[PDB]
């Protein structure tokens, strides 16, 4: 129940070595006909991991919480698909394969926006963290944040064809923040709207 | 066989395609994306053999 | 982290908070992120990938210029080569410092 | 061509310098000390809103 | 009823004296066999009796006493009885290189290193057990295992550095046991 | 005085255009960017190019070791790789693995070699699949 | 890492793998102490390697080249060396392999990426022994022209796509 597991060698009762794999319980264990892989899965988080116990390493390993995600998003070239959740993640999977191959977990609370630069190989992610951060596939690193001058949270973001403009809107300040990407500073706030934004999108 | 295929119908018609270049952009996303992916990975083979190689043509001669 | 009260003053921060946030569905003044520095270090982008038998992306993880800081013309002049106007252009950027 | 082959042909030659230096690093690795000193300095310091 | 007989030296005599009791007490009661040691011949002798259910336990049973014999531990040389891939492996140093005097003394300092450290490094990463008599050397291990460790020892005899004998072996096993 | 005498005789022999001879001398005066003008000199002319790898073998052991970490500088500008990659040349394929490994400094020189020898090595293969388009025309061509 | 106690004994049971890299494990009640120039000593791959230098047929090192995954691929050629005990005839085999697969044009993917990795691993030892030279020289050749063929078919393909886009 502690999340941990551990192998014996059942005549003798000798304890291998043991591992902890998360702070929820582990629900299911199987093992193959070699016995080389060992299948655990834990469903307080939904993660599902195979265990190579003679090579001190891991095969498969992953992790999605339940009614987690909110977004969606499209690579230009159609090949990978990056999402958020209200957990705080950023995931991109590989439609091909299907699976993750790379998480940013900077942001602090749920993302609400996600969207790839038209041209570049660069997701672009809004959240309740009240920040809107652009990382790059090429060195997987966050190398541009934007902030509003005033406490606010985000709700949606939209990015240029360009990819100079980057934009966003509020849940409380019922103003649109615009920034430049190249620069980082704040270039203006388009004000006039009544009423949270529901949505933004820029003419491709 | 198909590269040459790709290669004769571009070649001929790709001046005609292109005046009507704005309703044929799903379908050339979705070729050239294919196109791209065999590529990629053969530059990143073939090169390294044949520079490698090369390199050691090279060591041979100095010797 | 060697200050016990601190340490346990900090953790029922973090249990109430989360209760608290849940309560108004996420709606809450945010704070402001502030800026740290981080280390990186000079070996193969695939450690920050997931874990999979294959590889998509190949990068230094660093950038060139990290790596080797270059000047701003891009060339480096010794003593003995700088003429009149680089040995100026030197002081004058230095009382302008 | 050429000026793409000249530079192909000093990525093969460093690769290969590069693989002889690293395996001079494995025969010192104590170890636990030079490890850490490999480590120590291949640490980059980068500016990052947290 | 079938007897096989194996000898011990002057060398060992006395290390079966006091693990008597612990060479003694798996054989009779969970290989159900007759022990006897002459003390004439100097020989130890193994017998099967009424109580004997399986017939595998003759072969495991010459196996433990032979390699406690050899000089290795009581509790490695148990672990035959239990796992069967285990294999025991044994060849002279003069097979694979011809040497004579000095040179021969010069392979096996080779082999050991400085205080037992070459020996040692090779142990772990091989995961074998090793045990070095003059010109015979002994290496109790698996089937795979057991090749990583002569692979080593016999380039380290024909002069090449310890040096590059530790990292083609550590290159190696790391990439043995990934299968797949 | 010694410099003097040196620098004199640097001055003449850039005026008399004999890059090939000054090349040597200014290496040992520690003048990298003199150096640097000299080799895009060298390469201009026609003669002077082909003589470039001969005249780098004449070189002493400390030159070579002084011009190796010149080339460091010059590969970080894109404007100035293409003469610093051309030195590198003469020197991967004319010396020998093993000496390489015996230059002074050579281990910190080439962990900044490798990073901008990539970023080149892509630039120029986009050149590479924009210069196709020459063919295009030419099938098209009337 | 994982936790191991100090208590836990030095040999645990294996298993062998998906796959024998090794062709004969044992030669019912036999024994298990044998001196040397019984087990097996090498691998199925190199025997396999030195049957084709006399038929000229590597077919069958093909298959199991083409079976034996990425891990143990890497053994295998890294076994090939004469340091862990793979004679420099043997690889003179893998070098008359690859350019067999050259001639046929098919599996070219594979043939470009197993002589990768050879490569990689005794680039060292490989300008120092002369026969392994005209392997090469044969080799340089055909990889030059094959990849220059495709890469002008790949180039002008993409190039015109391109210019499609603006």
């Amino acid at each position: 129940a502690s999340g941990i597991f551990h192998l014996h060698e059942l005549p003798e009762f000798n304890l291998i070595h043991s591992l902890s794999i998360s702070d929820q319980s582990i629900a299911s264990v199987a093992i193959n006909s070699s016995g080389d892989w060992i299948a655990f899965g834990c469903s307080g988080l939904g993660q599902l991991l195979v265990w190579e116990w003679q090579s001190e390493s891991y095969v498969l390993k992953q992790q999605g919480h339940f009614n987690s995600m909110v977004a969606l998003a499209y690579s230009p070239d159609g090949q990978y698909i990056v999402t958020g959740g209200d957990d705080g993640k950023v995931k991109v999977w590989n439609t091909l394969s299907g699976f993750c191959f790379v998480t940013f977990t900077e942001h602090s609370s749920g993302v609400t926006g996600v969207t790839f630069t038209a041209t570049g190989y660069v997701v672009v992610t809004s959240s309740m963290d009240g920040t809107v951060r652009a990382f790059d596939l090429h060195r997987y690193r966050n190398f541009r944040t934007f902030t509003s001058p005033r406490p606010t949270q985000f709700s949606c973001v939209a990015v240029d064809a360009s990819g100079e403009i980057v934009s966003a809107g509020a849940q409380d300040s019922f103003e649109i923040f615009v920034w430049s990407m190249q620069t980082g500073r704040l270039l203006d706030v388009l004000s006039g709207h009544e009423g949270p934004i529901s949505g933004l999108c820029f003419n491709p | 066989f198909y590269l040459l295929w790709t290669h004769k119908l571009l070649m001929l018609h790709g001046q005609k395609l292109k005046s009507r270049a704005g309703t044929l952009l799903p379908v050339i996303q979705f070729l050239q994306k294919s196109i791209q992916r065999h590529l990629d990975d053969l530059s990143k083979l073939c090169s390294w053999n044949h520079y490698n190689m090369q390199y050691a043509l090279a060591v041979s001669k100095q010797r | 982290e060697e200050n016990p009260e601190h340490v346990e003053i900090q953790k029922m921060m973090d249990s109430l908070f989360l209760k608290l946030d849940a309560l108004s569905n996420f709606h809450f003044i945010p704070k402001p992120p502030v800026p740290e520095i981080k280390v990186v270090s000079n070996l193969p982008a695939i450690t920050m990938e997931e874990v999979a038998p294959v590889s998509v992306s190949d990068a230094a993880l660093l950038a060139p210029e990290e790596i080797k800081e270059k000047n701003k013309a891009g060339d480096i002049k010794t003593a003995a080569e700088k003429t009149a106007t680089d040995k100026k252009r030197e002081r004058r950027k230095k009382k302008y410092q | 061509s050429q000026v793409r082959d000249v530079i192909g042909f000093n990525m093969a030659g460093l690769d290969y310098l590069k693989r002889e230096c690293e395996a001079k690093s494995e025969v010192m690795f104590s170890h636990l000390e030079e490890k850490k000193r490999k480590r120590k300095k291949r640490e980059k310091l980068i500016l990052t809103l947290t | 009823e079938e007897t096989r007989k194996i000898p011990v030296p002057a060398n060992r005599y006395t290390p079966l004296k006091e693990n008597w009791m612990k060479i003694f007490t798996p054989i009779v009661e969970h290989l159900g066999l007759q022990i006897r040691f002459n003390l004439k011949s100097r020989n130890v002798e193994i017998r099967t009796c009424k109580e004997t259910k399986d017939v595998s336990a003759l072969t495991k049973a010459a196996d433990f006493v032979k390699a406690f014999i050899l000089g290795f531990q009581v509790e490695d040389a148990l672990a035959l009885i239990r796992l069967d891939d285990l294999f025991l492996e044994s060849f002279e140093i003069t097979d694979v290189k011809p040497l004579k005097g000095d040179h021969l003394s010069r392979a096996i300092g080779r082999i050991a290193g400085k205080g037992g450290k070459t020996k040692f490094t090779i142990e772990n990463v091989t995961r074998t057990r090793i045990v070095l008599a003059d010109v015979k050397v002994h290496i109790l291990g698996s089937f795979q295992n057991i090749k990583m460790a002569r692979t080593a020892i016999c380039n380290l005899i024909l002069g090449n550095p310890p040096s590059k004998v530790y990292g083609n072996i550590r290159a190696v096993a790391s990439r043995s046991a990934d299968r797949f | 005085e010694e410099q003097v005498v040196r620098q004199q005789e640097l001055d003449n022999l850039l005026h008399e255009k004999r890059y090939l001879r000054a090349l040597g001398l200014a290496i040992s005066l520690d003048r990298p960017h003199t150096v640097l003008t000299v080799i895009q000199a060298i390469r201009r002319d026609p003669e002077a190019c082909e003589k470039l790898e001969a005249t780098m073998l004449r070189l002493r052991r400390d030159q070579k070791e002084a011009l190796l970490r010149f080339c460091v500088t010059w590969n970080t500008n894109s404007r100035h790789c293409h003469e610093a990659q051309a030195v590198l040349g003469v020197l991967l394929r004319r010396e020998a693995p093993e000496e390489l490994l015996a230059y002074e400094g050579v281990r910190a020189a080439l962990e900044a070699l490798l990073p901008y020898t990539e970023r080149h090595f892509q630039r120029l293969s986009r050149t590479l699949q924009a210069a196709a388009f020459l063919d295009f025309l030419w099938h098209n061509m009337k | 890492p994982p936790k191991v106690p100090k208590s836990a004994p030095f040999f645990i049971p294996t298993i062998p793998g998906l796959v024998p890299r090794y062709a004969a494990p044992e030669q019912p009640q036999q024994s298990k102490v044998v001196n040397l120039g019984v087990l097996a000593q090498k691998s199925d791959f190199c025997l396999k390697l030195e049957e084709g230098l006399v038929n000229n047929k590597y077919d069958t090192a093909l298959n199991l080249l083409k079976e034996s995954g990425p891990s143990g691929i890497e053994t295998e050629l890294r076994s090939l060396s004469p340091d862990c005990g793979g004679s420099i005839e043997v690889m003179q085999s893998f070098l008359k392999m690859i350019g067999m697969m050259l001639d046929r044009k098919r599996d070219f993917e594979l043939a470009q990426a197993y002589l990768a990795l050879f490569l990689k691993l005794h680039l060292k030892m490989l300008p120092s022994e002369p026969v392994l030279l005209e392997e090469i020289t044969n080799l340089s050749s055909q990889v030059e022209e094959n990849w220059t063929h495709l890469q002008s078919l790949f180039n002008q393909s993409m190039c015109i796509l391109n210019y499609l886009k603006s």
